[PDB]
RNA sequence: ACAGGUUUGGUCCUGGCCUUUCUAUUAAUUCUUAAUAAAAUUACACAUGCAAGUAUCCGCGCCCCGGUGAGAAUGCCCUCCAGAUCUUAAAGAUCAAAAGGAGCAGGUAUCAAGCACACCUAUAACGGUAGCUCAUAACGCCUUGCUCAACCACACCCCCACGGGAAACAGCAGUGAUAAAAAUUAAGCCAUGAACGAAAGUUUGACUAAGUUAUAUUAAUUAGAGUUGGUAAAUCUCGUGCCAGCCACCGCGGUCAUACGAUUAACCCAAAUUAAUAGAUCCACGGCGUAAAGAGUGUUUAAGAAAAAAAAUCACAAUAGAGUUAAAUUAUAACUAAGCUGUAAAAAGCCCUAGUUAAAAUAAAAUAACCCACGAAAGUGACUCUAAUAAUCCUGACACACGAUAGCUAGGACCCAAACUGGGAUUAGAUACCCCACUAUGCCUAGCCCUAAACCCAAAUAGUUACAUAACAAAACUAUUCGCCAGAGUACUACUCGCAACUGCCUAAAACUCAAAGGACUUGGCGGUGCUUCACAUCCACCUAGAGGAGCCUGUUCUAUAAUCGAUAAACCCCGAUAGACCUUACCAACCCUUGCCAAUUCAGCCUAUAUACCGCCAUCUUCAGCAAACCCUAAAAAGGAACAAUAGUAAGCACAAUCAUAGCACAUAAAAACGUUAGGUCAAGGUGUAGCUUAUGGGUUGGAAAGAAAUGGGCUACA
RNA sequence: UUUACCAAAAACAUCACCUCUAGCAUUACUAGUAUUAGAGGCAAUGCCUGCCCAGUGACAAGUUUAACGGCCGCGGUACUGACCGUGCAAAGGUAGCAUAAUCACUUGUUCUCCAAAUAAGGACUUGUAUGAAUGGCCACACGAGGGUUUUACUGUCUCUU
């Protein structure tokens, strides 16, 4: 009955898991590459703030922490 | 829903149109690439004469030739229209017959 | 919308898609004239002509009219008016830049934070506070002229033009390139408006009058286009034979097509008619158990809503600690036995094994419970104690704290269970079901992960049983809310943001494809579902005689031949044949004959194709009890319709039954056996529908066939 | 840290992770006592670390691979082979990664870079001789390591004075 809607999901979920195993490490590469764009666009968002606010350099005591690349 | 809710989301609007294969234009120019033939969907069967064209929008597409018999070669220009074929998957474009290098399907009298 | 078609064997329900109306472009087919209106691909490049002049100098004018929609979420509305200009005996008046806000104003939250975006000082450019905006949408991104007696904006590009590229028709004509997009390089200032003028008047590609165009109305002079399965107005004969083609949706074509091409008749528009693309129109003041939709739980902020009642208690199992152990299991000893464990049945396995007697640790909590408490949900039912169940009690988020199992990290635990893996079987294979081990893992402490069919698929808080049955199920509703749902897939997906996750969670699309996807229901059919009762040559058990091996008879099937056909699962196979040496005879090989059997016939004759066109005869379910008109019922009806202390059914008809036949009975056999099923068999019994053959697919003579390497069904005769 | 005097590295060490060995007293270890102390392994972090006890050791017949060490054929099938047959093994090489500092073929194929590249980077990839603590895979920072590009610079060079 309604099972036939649900059964679809089941297959459609299962066939996903399989994919996510085979494509797994490829997915890690792309993901970490995507955080490597992330942190950078964060950076530009701040540099644009100094260079709009007129200061050449970053304000005193600014290391600009990496949040997106955080691990452990 | 409730009134407040209908206020927060306002009145329903009807969604702007999704354009067809012709992208809003009633017809289009095209340049043939290769004439070939395709097989219909299930409950019925034939083999239809079909074509590939480039359009003034630069895009390449599959279009169909209505009628029996034709003279169609590469680089020949045609006028195409937005008629959708029911027989075939995803063939939404049709060559208008009687203009350019496609003359009317020839009378047998 | 007065709606219509379209999901299914069928009926409702939900639900998209499509048709019927009106408008604009372009195209294909056609087009007689005039009149009125409107003329438009292209902020791409622009040959030639012209669009600003007037006037006694000076001066006044010279994107004003006119063009375009490039740009900008631009802006509509509504205050308040500087300055320009007109009038004039100094204040009236026409535009109205800029500055402003009651209110309204394109999409997108997968753009959620912007990043100095505020204020106090009147001190006179220095100081002083720490603000401002924003989930009632700030800040973005995408696309866009307009709300139309007009309004907004641009004027070669760099938003702005000092400067730079560079050398400007988005004035009227016209021209390249480009695009589905095609007006005259035309005439005058005669009317109006404008610019100057004292004034006649001068100029004006604004404009007026033409010229070009079926682009729309009017009118006649003018007839051509589409359609004819259904929705939806209207059809005949051929041709083609799942081919060539056709359709907006359903769909049409497989040899008899009203859907195709072409006729014939008709229908409906009409100087137009169809096709294609956009509009106008079109959701939800509907809904959320089963159909898409009530988030896993609770509280609060914002923001709302409100008569009176609205704190009483466990019939005792919230949660967190600290301690405790009843039955079982097991270490490990002591006796005894050689087996023990395990399945439908066996192997493997263990014999450091089993039984009995002893015994802690860990784990898990019989019975009470046929109870219905507690907790917000997840959850909670061995024992005792300590701590302890928010709120004078409406709703409430993305904020705040929780959240079963499984999972991750570190440290312990390990009787038992167990993914996994390894053996053993089961099997075509068995990565499983069945057995044997044994691990992560269930257990404790700390920290995560934040998902469930987290479901009672039924939101919270007041109410009522009044109206009322789509269907089922947990009967039907108001009121205040908050959350959610715009066909089906694609999709517990791709991108985004956030998160102690980095095969995760959360939030969540589109290209593409389809005309459906779905909820409930009805009748069958089926079920290696359960239950009852049966099978009487009938399934098992049981009785008798055979087949399959052999020889031979005969029928198929293959091979062999110039050389029939048909049957071919039960329901073909000593079959049509209760009968082929010629004949029968359809067959092949040659030869011959063309009103060629008849009263007559541009007519005869055709064992030519169709048994899926049929009549006739039959097979079969089946020695099955039903099948069918006439009615009548059922808060609708697809359909169903019985109960004998009977609840809606009555019914002639036809089966079965009853009688006939087996020379009397009784029995048995024989016959009988409806309706339908298997497009079952046969156009070769014959007869015919449709198509074919007609000096031949017809009619005669003569001769020729039917051979076995096998393979097999059935028989007969045996093996004594 | 290393070859004083031809090698400073990609060798070694190292935080970390992991095995083994140890229940204890006056000279080491240690005036310590298993979170300790010795014999080694591999190199932090992050994700991981698959199957194999037959051989050889090692331990206590039996048990061990983060011990030494291993991790397959031969045919048939819709060019390939998910599927099938059969043999042999203790298991039959997984996750990754890949023309590599990886026998040969070899200047593998293609894309980018350059006017032209046996270079360099990206892919593809049976490497039948990759591959998982004789560690496999990414990644930060680091390097007088080893390669390639660009800027700038120059007597390196045209071509010397
Ligand atoms: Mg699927
Ligand atoms: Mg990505
Ligand atoms: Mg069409
Ligand atoms: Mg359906
Ligand atoms: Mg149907
Ligand atoms: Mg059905
Ligand atoms: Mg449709
Ligand atoms: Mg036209
Ligand atoms: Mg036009
Ligand atoms: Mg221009
Ligand atoms: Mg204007
Ligand atoms: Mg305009
Ligand atoms: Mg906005
Ligand atoms: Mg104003
Ligand atoms: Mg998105
Ligand atoms: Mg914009
Ligand atoms: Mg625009
Ligand atoms: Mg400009
Ligand atoms: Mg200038
Ligand atoms: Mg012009
Ligand atoms: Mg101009
Ligand atoms: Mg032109
Ligand atoms: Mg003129
Ligand atoms: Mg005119
Ligand atoms: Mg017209
Ligand atoms: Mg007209
Ligand atoms: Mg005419
Ligand atoms: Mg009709
Ligand atoms: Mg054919
Ligand atoms: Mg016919
Ligand atoms: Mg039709
Ligand atoms: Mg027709
Ligand atoms: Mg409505
Ligand atoms: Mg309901
Ligand atoms: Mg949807
Ligand atoms: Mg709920
Ligand atoms: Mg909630
Ligand atoms: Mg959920
Ligand atoms: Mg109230
Ligand atoms: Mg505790
Ligand atoms: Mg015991
Ligand atoms: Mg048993
Ligand atoms: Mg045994
Ligand atoms: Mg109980
Ligand atoms: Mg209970
Ligand atoms: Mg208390
Ligand atoms: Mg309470
Ligand atoms: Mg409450
Ligand atoms: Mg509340
Ligand atoms: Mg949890
Ligand atoms: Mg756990
Ligand atoms: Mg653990
Ligand atoms: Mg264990
Ligand atoms: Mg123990
Ligand atoms: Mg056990
Ligand atoms: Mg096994
Ligand atoms: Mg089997
Ligand atoms: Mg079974
Ligand atoms: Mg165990
Ligand atoms: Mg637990
Ligand atoms: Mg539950
Ligand atoms: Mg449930
Ligand atoms: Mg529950
Ligand atoms: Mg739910
Ligand atoms: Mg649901
Ligand atoms: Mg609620
Ligand atoms: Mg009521
Ligand atoms: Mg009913
Ligand atoms: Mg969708
Ligand atoms: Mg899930
Ligand atoms: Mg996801
Ligand atoms: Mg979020
Ligand atoms: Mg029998
Ligand atoms: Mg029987
Ligand atoms: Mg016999
Ligand atoms: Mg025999
Ligand atoms: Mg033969
Ligand atoms: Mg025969
Ligand atoms: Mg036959
Ligand atoms: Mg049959
Ligand atoms: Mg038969
Ligand atoms: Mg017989
Ligand atoms: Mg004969
Ligand atoms: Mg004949
Ligand atoms: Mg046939
Ligand atoms: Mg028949
Ligand atoms: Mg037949
Ligand atoms: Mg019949
Ligand atoms: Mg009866
Ligand atoms: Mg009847
Ligand atoms: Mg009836
Ligand atoms: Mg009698
Ligand atoms: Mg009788
Ligand atoms: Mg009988
Ligand atoms: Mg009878
Ligand atoms: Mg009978
Ligand atoms: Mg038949
Ligand atoms: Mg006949
Ligand atoms: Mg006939
Ligand atoms: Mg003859
Ligand atoms: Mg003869
Ligand atoms: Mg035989
Ligand atoms: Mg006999
Ligand atoms: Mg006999
Ligand atoms: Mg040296
Ligand atoms: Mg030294
Ligand atoms: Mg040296
Ligand atoms: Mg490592
Ligand atoms: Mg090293
Ligand atoms: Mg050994
Ligand atoms: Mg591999
Ligand atoms: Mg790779
Ligand atoms: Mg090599
Ligand atoms: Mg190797
Ligand atoms: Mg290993
Ligand atoms: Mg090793
Ligand atoms: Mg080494
Ligand atoms: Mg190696
Ligand atoms: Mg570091
Ligand atoms: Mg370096
Ligand atoms: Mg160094
Ligand atoms: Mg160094």
């Amino acid at each position: 009955k309604n099972i036939l809607k649900i059964r679809r999901r089941k297959m459609n979920h299962h066939k996903y898991r399989k994919l996510v195993k085979r494509t797994r490490f490829l997915r890690r590469k792309v993901r970490e590459g995507r955080l490597r764009q992330k942190q950078v666009k964060f950076e530009r968002d701040l540099k644009r703030i100094w260079q709009k606010a007129g200061l050449k350099e970053a304000p005193a005591g600014w290391q600009t922490p990496k949040i997106y690349l955080k691990n452990q | 829903a409730t009134l407040n809710q209908m206020h927060r989301l306002g009145p329903p609007k009807h969604p702007p149109g999704k354009m067809g294969p012709t992208a809003g234009r009633p017809q289009l120019k095209g340049v043939v690439l290769r004439t070939f033939i395709r097989k219909p969907k299930k409950p019925n069967s034939a083999n239809r004469k079909c074509c590939r064209v480039r359009l003034s929008t630069g895009r390449e597409a599959v279009c169909f030739i209505p009628g029996e018999g034709h003279s169609l070669q590469e680089h020949h220009v045609v006028l195409v229209q937005g008629g959708r074929t029911q027989d075939l998957p995803g063939v939404k474009l049709t060559v208008v017959r009687g203009k350019y290098d496609c003359g009317h399907v020839q009378k047998k009298k």
